[PDB]
């Protein structure tokens, strides 16, 4: 008679109501961590680890989910870090409210393919309207655009101070790693900034190290820990005793030739260490291993040798100091040449005190003048929060300098799109106009969440918010009310042009493209079959 | 999600909702059809004169072989609420008419099978149910076209015997197909009130005793009770019985209240002996002064009163049931007397051969009343080879007693053997085109389901269903439609008027009416709220 | 045995006033443990180790490291005393009492329907004024004197 | 409910934990893992449609699910199943001659004819809103490698 | 109904295992009692698992099937069929069980031949009608010439007792069975022949008493034997009467009046016995118990007193002495007394029984069964009960047929003669009816160890051309004449074997669905 599957089958409006409650179970979590009045959470594990964070990606990655519609919204937050980097609480609330308003349409016996086709006409029109209603590029504002866009990202986190201490350190970090490319591409690789953590003084003592901050120790306590006018030798091979390979064995037939082979394992080893040290090299960085026999040659000659450094840290030092990453001997059948003209340069390599640990600093690197940020917090829970908040702040200034276009934040984009799409649904709307009209109400949840978390008036402040944006579209008298946002500290609509509340363009363009595409896949689960777990057979 | 909210709170609506079962879907209507078709496919093989019986085993281990559709569905342990409505459908046909209890379940399963293909085409289930009411109305009006009977209950019992042979032809009484059919005709006409057209089945006592054969079933005009002569030397044959029916035990009169009679002297104790000695001589003389020679008593006898019956030549039975003596006073024309002082010659019953008959080696000795005088109560004595053939004959002959009762309620007949179902299927197909606006597909599903009952007779008779039904249905359109059906041995031609296959009009009128309304209550349901396990 | 259709299985959810006023009581509980170990009239506190040893001390850092707590906000206060132990020497017991008292007065304003970002923005303005006060009342030290 | 441009997709979550959304009839029946032995032959029917045609997978189950459903009344009329198998072949051999009369001979050089054929198969999937890009890319990926 | 089963703990089957379980369960019943059919068949011993098992050996097919408790649903029809055969005629319960099982065994052969089961029912109804005319036309009546009817009655008892434990006792037990029914001289009540089983002695030591035996010996100080006595029986209360007035007390003022009441109670009990001895009797039988106060009154007057014989003990004494029950003693001129010659007490098996020797109008008998064990006495009682019930109906229906396989070949010949005048649809079912009738002499021939394949073939060749009295001779193992050897059975016994087996095989063959319900307290 029925289906003889050994799992479970649920059809109809059961799964159509379960996917909305699965998406609302995720959105109601992250609704309390949006905007400058948002608050952080606690993520306690079974082993006892506590993670205090408010970013939309760190919470949903550590949180376990079971529903298939819940894994779509959790993987939607992971894509926002790679594509944009701060846009990762706002996408989850929009994509869940896109399913909440579309559930009210399919309960009115409206076909979901008209809602899918109605959402594509509203998503492509939202990108078209936001690209024709921008204020200015990065020429008029200058450095004031980079600082004000950085403070908007920090307002939802622990580094949202009233001053410009953390804002100036981010702009000075991205501007110091300007790496040009072919065909006129000024790239800004923000992954080259080594963000370090140390439980020390307050947040106002966060050092901006112009150069690189290596997270390693010297090793042997007989080397000079401060070298002025240093020459960095970046190399990746273990400075240990000469061990033969698997194909080579030592089969001796004469007992007199025994001790000459035993001394040869250290003579070939020390032959490399004397030709890399006679060329003026004082700092040697190694990703392999330097044993206790080879540490004597640096104490005797007065050189610094750092062992077991990361491979991702050696590439950031050799590119910034002009050093060449050498793995072995080379240069056309040469015995030991080392190409001594390709040594790195540094002004000062100094191991400072980082509150009961050792940290090596390189000052200005003499070639590229890179930057590294050492964070200072109260405990380890604040340092993990300060690292995530700084990494999201580095991604904001990266997209502004690459794509010179900013949009007003604080719900100013979602207020203008809530009224333009209602007029867009009336012109060319015959049967898909109800999906475009619900696309505007789903976008209004971003200024609605700012009024809930601020404990302000909800149905009056957003009603006063769209009152200025309606007069900016139907009354062409140059009212300039396209930048009207929210003042959550006062509870009144303010102008985000003069207040300095700036967000990048692709933090909302890619947010509206990812949330609309995720809402289509969850809208097509009218039939769902769940099989039994095959564990013990 | 279920049992949890989006804010983390537990979401409990009803108690024990984890062990519940709820289906709305599109398979909730599909689960009702597949549960009802398996009941109709079971009862399809037990339809017609070639219908094979079914063996039913009770919970106590008792085995009863039944063929009627009322007792088959009633003795099941089906815990399915859709199939439980098919049990009450066959019970409602037995309580009202009592002949088509098998055919009303195959017809209801046929209407649901034709509605399954109509459900996949997008038709609403109430729209099919509203289309079946407009289609069953045509089958009622077309069934009243050819209907006539000439029963006068004097000498024209020939339409009454042939009507009962159609009901008894499908049972296991075909060896007594002419003998037992005449028993059920004369048993109704002697007890029915023709002035009110009312038949009382309390006057027709159906008793059974193992032994003999099926041909030894006789219609005893009178009563058959278990004779309990307290004296073993009582005469076992009374030629002319003046029956004295009484309801007082042969004892000194005991009151209904607490007495605690006091005895003080020895003159009061000697007065106790003379009080009871004259009381047993008074209760015996008051029967003999009325001229009675037979006594019936509901309660027990005393040992002192037993020998006084033999001295006065007065046979008497002991410990008769409640409604058993109620049948004696009607069969003999006497009156039931409460006391002994109210006995008279006018309250005596008249009977002829009053005797007890021993059956083989048993010690039952039932009463046989041969002669009577204008009795309004008869008793059928069913004999057989085992208790399986007797309890079925009690159920088979009860269906024969009901079809004679339906002829007194309505003297209009039809012709069975599938002849009325093919003729009614042509009436719905002719009115499906007048007009085919909305309910065209619902009326054609009704006419295709009315043809399941005659094609089930062709399947049980070893013929082909679609070959035989196409021949009979085409002959009713090329000429005026006769009583044209089928049979098992086929009796030569297929004319039901010549083969004397006669069924009642109101029997088939309630087969279409009850199956349509039961289909409407199982099509107009879109949810099931059954629980899970028992505990 | 059919599985229950749930989301985020075997985890807890808690928000509202029970977390804001719940982390204050966890901070007040640790500050009452080492409250009798600040002045010169303090007393030792004998502790018992899972290895079988005994730590009899009155220092605020060595007491909190021997306490295994289950509350998440109570685990934050133990890492505060570990930070004060590595930066300075005698900067342990004073921070745990002071952070419990700054959260004691912070619980009063959370009942007055005030947002927690207003109290923190007032705490950061107060923190910048406490550094400037200690630098005015300081005194230079002759390190050459014994 | 997964047939036509107005059809909806199905999501099958297996016992391992790899839940995928599928609309093609061959991919649905291979993930359902039906235990009934007569229903597993309908899974292999949609598999050979994916091999031979590639675009006949959901429709081969609607036909075979209805040809057996039409045999429900045929087996309740005393018709032998060998007689139904002879008559289904006579309806099959006459069915190809009806579809041949509806066919129109086309040429692969006409890009507008090949574009409208690929756009029809994309209307039932999730990429029906992306038929302005995927359907031109499906024709150009074929007509440059076939010679 | 198996597909998408809507039952809780109940199961069913339709046309696949329905006729399979019906044919397995019915043949295994007939193959069980197959070894007990015939004059050379063995017997069974029935035993339980424990808890007063009470082993009861029986050769009769009704007593075997009523105690086994078969769990098969279709096998209970053949169990109930043999129960009616024991209650109606008292013989042929084994013959009706094998015949009803051989019909369904031949019906199982028609499974693979694709014969419709309603055609087999219509073919067997015409076969049973042809078999009724074979027994009716071959029945031998006996009216006058009573010296041939008493010889015919000994052939009935000799045929019934030959298939039981009383094998080499036909010279004695035939006279004990014929003369017991011959002394009834009326209706076959089958309760005046009181069978008393006593241990000790062989079966040849058993005898038919000329008078009547009883228990509950004569009083304490009463005479044990009175010659030429007048027997008066009774069914009245003697002492502690509490006479029929519920709610009557003795409410006096002093204890001296209680002594006057209890003396007045004993005077009315003395006056009741004085009304009994006015008839002029010497023996007294009461169905109720006689206490000490009337027992002294009968002992002082020289009158016997038999207290609490039986409820049916006063009925047999009323038929063996020619009196009446006489529960009220107020008219001595309307009470008929019994007659006897000796009321001496005899000792049978160290138990003193009251022997009513020399009674007049003795329409009651007493069979004193003596055996080696209790198992032999329980078998010989049922063997005599299977012989007295046929002779009680042979005197009511004097028609007799020739048994020993001769009646079955006459019935099988009439079916085969009409099977050739029928079309081929029903002729195959009629040939299977005639083959099952020939199985009944085949079971008898093979139980002795004879060549059953040739003796039934010689019976079929004999009955095909004349020889209406030719049957199976189990003495020498050949074919002989049944009128010469004297092997006859009653007509009503052989009719009920044919008719009840044809009706019971009609019910089981018409079953296509066995829907058994969920039993109670079975897990
Ligand atoms: N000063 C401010 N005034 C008003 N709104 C603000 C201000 N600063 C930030 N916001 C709002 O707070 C929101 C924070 O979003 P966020 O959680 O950072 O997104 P994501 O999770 O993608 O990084 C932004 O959408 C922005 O509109
Ligand atoms: N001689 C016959 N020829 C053809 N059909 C017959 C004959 N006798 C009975 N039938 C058919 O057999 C059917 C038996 O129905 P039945 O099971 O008795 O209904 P119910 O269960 O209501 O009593 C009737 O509908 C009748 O048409
Ligand atoms: N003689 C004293 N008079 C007054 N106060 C004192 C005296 N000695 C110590 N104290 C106070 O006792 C406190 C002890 O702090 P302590 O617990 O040692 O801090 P930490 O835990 O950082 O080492 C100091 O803050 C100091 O002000
Ligand atoms: N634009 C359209 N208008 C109407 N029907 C369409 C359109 N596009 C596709 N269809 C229908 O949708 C159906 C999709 O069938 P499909 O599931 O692709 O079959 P298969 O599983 O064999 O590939 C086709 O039968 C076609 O008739
Ligand atoms: N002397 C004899 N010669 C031939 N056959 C005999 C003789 N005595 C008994 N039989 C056969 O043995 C069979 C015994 O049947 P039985 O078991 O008594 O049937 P049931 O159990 O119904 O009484 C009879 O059918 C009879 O034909
Ligand atoms: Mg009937
Ligand atoms: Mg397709
Ligand atoms: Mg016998």
């Amino acid at each position: 008679g029925p289906l003889s599957v050994f799992g479970d089958r649920s059809t109809g409006e059961t799964i159509r109501s379960q996917n909305v409650m699965a998406a609302a179970s995720i959105a109601n979590i992250v609704k309390s961590s949006l905007g400058p009045v948002g608050l952080d959470k606690m993520l306690v594990d079974d082993i006892g680890d506590v993670t205090i964070t408010n970013d939309g990606a760190t919470i949903l990655k550590l949180l376990e989910v079971e529903h298939p519609a819940a894994k779509v919204l959790c993987e939607l937050a992971d894509l926002q870090d790679k594509e944009v980097g701060d846009g990762t609480t706002s996408v989850v609330i929009i994509a869940a409210e896109l399913l909440k308003n579309a559930d009210e349409l399919v309960k009115q016996k409206i076909h979901p393919t008209s809602v899918i086709s109605g959402y594509r006409l509203a998503c492509k029109e939202a990108v078209r309207y936001i690209n024709e209603n921008l204020i200015v590029n990065t020429d008029e504002l200058g450095r004031d655009c980079l600082i004000n866009a950085a403070k908007t990202s920090m307002s939802s986190k622990i580094i949202g101070i009233n001053g410009d201490f953390f804002a100036n350190m981010v702009v000075d970090a991205v501007l110091a790693i300007k790496y040009t490319d072919i065909r006129g591409q000024p790239r800004y690789p923000v992954n080259s900034v080594n963000i370090l953590k140390a439980h020390g003084r307050s947040q106002m003592e966060s050092m901006l190290i112009s150069g690189y901050a290596l997270n390693c120790v010297v090793g042997s306590q007989g080397m000079p820990k401060r070298i002025v006018n240093a020459k960095i030798a970046c190399l990746d091979f273990s400075l240990q005793k000469t061990k033969m390979k698997l194909g080579v064995q030592v089969v001796i037939t004469d007992p007199e030739k025994l001790d000459q082979i035993r001394q040869r394992e250290s003579d070939i080893t020390k032959e490399r260490i004397q030709k890399i040290l006679a060329t003026g090299a004082n700092v040697i960085l190694t990703t392999g291993g330097i044993d206790d026999m080879c540490l004597k040659y640096f104490v005797e000659a007065g050189a610094m040798a750092v062992r077991r450094v990361l491979k991702r840290d050696l590439k950031r030092i050799a590119k910034a100091s002009g050093a060449t990453i050498l793995s072995t001997l080379a240069n056309l059948e040469g015995e030991e040449t080392f190409e001594a003209a390709m040594l790195g340069q540094a002004e000062e390599v100094v191991q400072e005190r980082i509150c009961d640990d050792e940290l090596i600093l390189i000052k200005n690197t003499k070639a590229r003048t890179s930057a590294s940020i050492i964070l200072r917090g109260a405990n380890d829970f604040m340092c993990d929060e300060m690292e995530r908040s700084l990494h999201d702040a580095l991604c904001v200034v990266k997209r502004v300098l690459e794509s010179k276009s900013v949009v007003p934040g604080g719900g100013a984009v979602e207020a203008a799109l809530s009224i333009y799409l209602e007029n867009y649904a009336t012109s060319m709307g015959s049967r898909e106009q109800l999906a475009i009209a619900e696309f505007a109400r789903s976008l209004l949840v971003i200024p609605n969440t700012l009024a809930v978390n601020a404990a302000q008036d909800s149905t009056d402040l957003v009603a006063k918010l769209r009152a200025f944006h309606n007069e900016a579209q139907v009354n062409p008298e140059r009212k300039n009310l396209k930048w009207i946002g929210l003042d959550l500290s006062n509870g009144k609509p303010r102008d985000n042009k003069q207040a300095g509340v700036f967000e990048p363009t692709i933090v909302k363009v890619k947010s509206l493209k990812f949330a609309t595409e995720a809402a289509i896949t969850i809208l097509r689960i009218d039939d769902l079959i769940k099989l039994h777990p095959e564990s013990k057979d | 999600t279920l049992a949890f909210d989006e804010y983390g709170r537990p979401f409990l609506i009803i108690k024990d909702q984890d062990r519940k079962s709820r289906l709305m879907g599109l398979e909730a209507l599909k689960s009702h059809i597949m549960a009802a078709k398996a009941v109709a496919n079971t009862m399809r093989t037990s339809l017609g004169p070639n219908g094979l019986d079914k063996m039913m085993v009770d919970k106590d281990g008792d085995v009863t072989v039944t063929n009627d559709g009322a007792t088959i569905l009633s003795m099941m342990d089906v815990d399915h609420q859709i199939a439980k409505l098919m049990v009450e459908l066959s019970k409602s046909q037995d309580d009202e008419i009592g002949d088509g209890t098998t055919g009303v379940v195959v017809l209801a399963g046929a209407l649901l099978e034709e509605a399954e293909q109509l459900l996949d085409r997008g038709i609403h289930p109430i729209r099919i149910a509203d289309g079946y009411e407009q289609a069953a109305r045509v089958a009622i009006e077309h069934l009243d076209k050819i209907s006539d009977s000439v029963l006068v209950d004097i000498k024209d019992t020939e339409p009454l015997i042939q009507t009962a042979k159609t009901t008894l032809g499908s049972k296991v009484v075909n060896s007594c197909h002419r003998q037992m059919a005449e028993i059920a005709v004369n048993a109704v006409l002697t007890v029915a009130d023709m002035e009110r057209r009312d038949v009382d089945f309390e006057l027709i006592k159906v008793e059974g005793k193992v032994g003999g054969r099926l041909e030894d079933t006789k219609l005893i005009k009178g009563v058959i009770v278990d004779k309990d002569f307290s004296h073993p030397q009582m005469p076992k044959k009374v030629e002319d019985a003046k029956i004295a029916i009484l309801t007082c035990p042969f004892e000194p009169p005991k009151p209904k209240t607490k007495h605690k009679l006091d005895v003080t002297s020895v003159e009061d104790y000697k007065a106790l002996q003379k009080y009871e000695k004259e009381k047993f001589e008074e209760m015996i003389q008051q029967i003999k002064e009325t001229g009675a020679n037979l006594a019936i008593c509901q309660w027990g006898f005393d040992d002192e009163a037993n020998h006084l019956l033999l001295q006065n030549n007065l046979p008497a039975v002991r410990w008769v049931g409640g409604p058993e003596i109620e049948l004696i006073a009607i069969a003999t024309g006497g009156r039931i007397v409460p006391r002994f002082s109210e006995l008279t010659a006018e309250k005596l019953g008249f009977a002829g051969l009053v005797q007890e008959i021993s059956f083989g080696t048993t010690k039952d000795k039932m009463l046989v009343i041969e002669q009577c005088k204008n009795s309004r109560a008869v008793t059928i004595f069913i004999r057989g080879g085992n208790k399986m053939i007797i309890e079925e004959a009690k159920r088979s002959l009860h269906d024969a007693l009901c079809v004679i009762r339906n002829l007194i309620r309505d003297n209009r007949v039809v012709y069975g053997g599938g002849a009325a179902e093919i003729s009614c299927a042509l009436a719905v197909s002719q009115e499906a085109d007048k007009c085919p606006t909305l309910e065209q597909y619902a009326m054609r599903a009704f006419a295709d389901a009315l043809e399941v009952i005659p094609m089930a007779l062709s399947e049980n008779s070893g013929m082909n269903p679609i070959q035989t039904m196409t021949e009979v249905r085409a002959r009713q359109v090329k000429e005026m439609n006769p009583a044209l059906g089928i049979d098992c041995l086929h009796k030569g031609t297929n004319d039901m008027k010549q083969q004397h296959v006669i069924e009642t009009l109101i029997g088939k009128k309630q087969q279409i009416s009850l199956a349509t309304q039961m289909v409407r209550m199982i099509l107009k349901i879109d949810d099931i709220r059954k629980p899970g396990e028992s505990e | 045995h059919r599985p229950v259709l749930v989301l985020s299985q075997n985890t807890k959810r808690e928000s509202g006033r029970k977390v804001q006023s719940g982390n204050i009581n966890a901070a007040k509980t640790i500050a009452d443990i080492i409250r009798t170990c600040l002045g010169p009239k303090s007393m030792m506190k004998m502790l018992l180790d899972p290895m079988g040893g005994i730590v009899m001390t009155n220092d605020g850092n060595a007491i909190l490291r021997e306490i295994q707590v289950q509350h998440p906000a109570a685990k934050s206060m133990i890492e505060i005393s570990r930070t004060q132990d590595e930066e300075v020497g005698d900067g342990t017991t004073s921070v745990i009492i002071l952070a419990g008292e700054m959260l004691s007065v912070a619980e009063h304003f959370l009942e007055q329907q005030m947002h927690p970002t207003v109290v923190i923005s007032a705490y950061r303005k107060a923190l910048d004024d406490m550094i400037s006060t200690l630098k005015k009342i300081s005194i230079p030290v002759d390190i050459s004197d014994s | 409910t997964s047939l036509g441009p107005k059809g909806m997709d199905k999501m099958i979550q297996d016992g391992k934990g790899d839940v995928t959304i599928t609309n093609d009839g061959a991919t649905i029946l291979k993930q359902m893992q039906v235990l009934h032995p007569a229903a597993r032959m309908l899974v292999e029917l949609s598999k050979a449609q994916d091999i031979e045609a590639g675009d006949g997978t959901t429709s081969v189950v609607i036909i075979a699910g209805s040809l057996l459903d039409s045999c429900t009344k045929l087996l309740q009329k005393g018709i032998h199943p060998t007689i139904i198998s002879e008559s289904f072949q006579k309806a099959l051999e006459k069915g190809i001659e009806i579809l041949t009369d509806m066919s129109r001979p086309v040429e692969l050089s006409d890009r507008e004819t090949l574009l409208n054929s690929a756009t029809t198969s994309l209307n039932s999937k999730v990429v029906s809103q992306y038929s302005s890009l995927l359907s031109p890319m499906s024709v150009n990926a074929v007509m440059k490698v076939i010679d | 109904a198996p597909v998408n089963i809507f039952k809780a703990g109940a199961d069913e089957e339709r046309a696949e295992t329905a006729r399979l379980t019906s044919f397995i369960g019915a043949i295994a019943i007939g193959d069980l009692v197959k070894s007990t059919l015939g004059p050379k068949g063995m017997d069974k011993i029935l035993l339980s698992s424990g808890r007063d098992a009470s082993l009861m050996v029986t050769n009769d097919g009704a007593t075997i099937l009523k105690n086994i408790g078969v769990d098969n649903p279709a096998a209970k029809v053949l169990v109930d069929m043999s129960r009616v055969q024991d209650d109606e005629v008292g013989d042929g319960t084994t013959s009706v069980t094998v015949l009803a099982a051989e019909l369904l065994r031949e019906a199982e052969s028609l499974i693979a031949k694709k014969i419709h089961p309603q055609t087999i029912i219509a073919g067997w109804r015409e076969a049973t009608k042809a078999a009724r005319e074979a027994l009716l036309s071959s029945a031998v009546d006996h009216g006058s010439d009573e010296v041939k009817f008493r010889q015919d009655l000994m052939n009935i008892a000799g045929t019934t007792l030959s298939s039981k434990l009383l094998t080499h006792h036909k010279d004695h037990f035939t006279k004990l069975a014929v003369e017991a029914v011959l002394r009834l001289k009326g209706s076959g009540n089958l309760e005046a022949i009181h069978i008393i089983k006593k241990l000790g002695g062989s079966l040849a030591d058993s005898y038919l008493d000329e008078g009547f035996l009883l228990d509950k010996k004569i009083g304490v100080n009463q005479p044990k034997r009175i010659e030429n006595a007048k027997i008066l029986i009774a069914n009245t209360g003697m002492d502690t009467d509490k006479i029929k007035i519920f709610g009557s007390r003795v409410r006096v003022d002093s204890t001296a009046k209680v002594a006057e009441i209890e003396h007045a109670e004993k005077e009315k009990m003395k006056e009741k016995v004085e009304r009994i001895l006015k008839h002029g009797i010497n023996c007294f039988i009461n169905r109720q118990l006689i206490y000490n106060y009337p027992e002294q009154l009968f002992g002082a007057a020289g009158v016997m007193a038999i207290e609490h014989a039986d409820f049916a003990g006063v009925e047999r004494l009323a038929l063996v002495t020619g009196g009446e029950i006489a529960s009220t003693f107020d008219h001595p001129e309307l009470v008929k007394l019994g007659s006897c010659k000796l009321i001496e007490e005899v000792m049978i098996g160290e138990d003193k029984l009251i022997h009513f020797s020399g009674v007049a109008l003795g329409e009651a008998c007493t069979i004193v069964l003596r055996g080696a064990t209790q198992q032999i006495l329980d078998e010989a009682e049922r063997s005599l009960h299977d012989a007295l019930c046929v002779l009680a109906q042979t005197v009511k229906d004097s028609r007799t047929v020739y048994g020993g396989g001769c009646s079955e070949m006459l019935m099988a010949h009439a079916v085969t003669q009409l099977a050739n005048r029928t079309p081929g649809k029903e002729a195959v079912a009629m040939e299977s009816y005639a083959k099952a009738l020939r199985m009944l002499p085949t079971i008898i021939a093979d139980n002795a160890g004879y060549d059953s394949a040739d003796l039934v073939a010689q019976l079929r060749a004999a009955h095909s051309e004349g020889n209406t009295t030719a049957g199976l001779d189990m003495r020498e193992g050949t074919i002989g004449d049944m009128a010469i050897l004297g092997i006859t059975e009653s007509f009503q016994v052989k009719r009920q074997v044919l008719l009840s087996a044809a009706e019971a095989a009609e019910v089981i063959l018409r079953v296509d669905n066995i829907i058994k319900a969920a039993p109670r307290k079975r897990v």
